């Protein structure tokens, strides 16, 4: 209700942080029983969809401003078939699925890359340089997963070699996404390094170009733009 | 375990099953090739030592 004021009235491009809608929904669900109502499967509140719907639809970009909605969604057991997230997606425009695995892979940004998506992306919209780089990236990495399966047989420095190159690249790529945090001296120690966009697209595009195919692999970890990663290799040796 | 876990497992096992199986024929083929290769060869190596023997 407040934000709608600003949006329409104050025009504002609202950034709306919600942490977490999940708790709302959950709150709804909690009551559901006690509202006498049936809850739902997965415990929910039967009305969940509208609850959401009305809400999600409550907010938008009119031609009376925009509420840009940064909505934290706790995802229990990161289980997303977990009806709530399952629904959520419809109301999402860009889905950011943060991957605990990746987090575990030490990465910060710890994201789930392939599931942090926007159905939106396009070689038009984002330009193909963007798009394509991404599709290539998305591709290779998923394929790399296929390769993990190989590696399980074949080992830390033994495979089929082109494929090895790409593996290694994937290993760089991974690292290249890793990015410091100014806030988090506590998580990073580092201080944030921001990458202005082109430098990113290029960043990977270049990696894709394999221009560092002789550069160290984790000379990509916790960086800002790609140069600095190159720089970083030197800093080692 | 929860079905996932099972699958997860399974997933791989199946994979394995393939992979190994794959590797099985792949190997078998190689192997087969090698098998072929043995005929003159057989002789050839057998031959190779074939005399520090008599003499």
């Amino acid at each position: 209700t407040v934000a709608e004021y600003f949006r329409d009235q104050e025009g504002q491009d609202v950034l709306l942080f919600i942490d977490n809608i999940f708790r709302f929904t959950q709150a709804g669900s909690e009551v559901s029983a006690l509202l006498g109502r049936i809850p739902s499967a997965v415990g929910y509140q039967p009305t969940l969809a509208t609850d959401m719907g009305t809400m999600q639809e409550r907010i938008t970009t009119t031609k009376k401003g925009s509420i840009t909605s940064v909505q934290a969604i706790y995802v229990p057991a990161d289980d997303l078939t977990d009806p709530a997230p399952a629904t959520t997606f419809a109301h999402l425009d860009a889905t950011t699925v943060l991957s605990r695995a990746i987090a575990e892979l030490g990465i910060y940004p710890a994201v789930d890359p392939l599931d942090s998506t926007s159905r939106i992306m396009d070689p038009n919209i984002v330009g193909s340089e963007h798009y394509d780089v991404a599709r290539g990236v998305q591709k290779i990495l998923q394929d790399y997963k296929s390769l993990q399966d190989i590696i399980a047989i074949l080992g830390m420095d033994e495979l089929s070699e082109e494929d090895k190159l790409t593996v290694s690249r994937a290993r760089k790529i991974q690292r290249f996404l890793s990015q410091p945090f100014q806030v988090a001296e506590v998580f990073t120690g580092h201080l944030g390094k921001l990458v202005p966009l082109k430098e990113t697209i290029k960043g990977f595009q270049q990696i894709l170009a394999g221009e560092y195919d002789h550069l160290p692999e984790q000379a990509f970890y916790m960086v800002g733009p790609i140069e600095e990663a190159v720089a970083k290799a030197d800093k080692l040796a | 375990a929860t079905l996932k876990d099972i699958t997860r497992r399974l997933k791989s096992i199946k994979n394995i099953q393939k992979i190994t199986k794959s590797m099985k024929m792949v190997a078998a083929a190689k192997y087969a090739r090698a098998e072929r290769e043995l005929k003159p060869a057989r002789v050839y190596g057998v031959g190779s030592l074939a005399l520090y023997e008599k003499a």
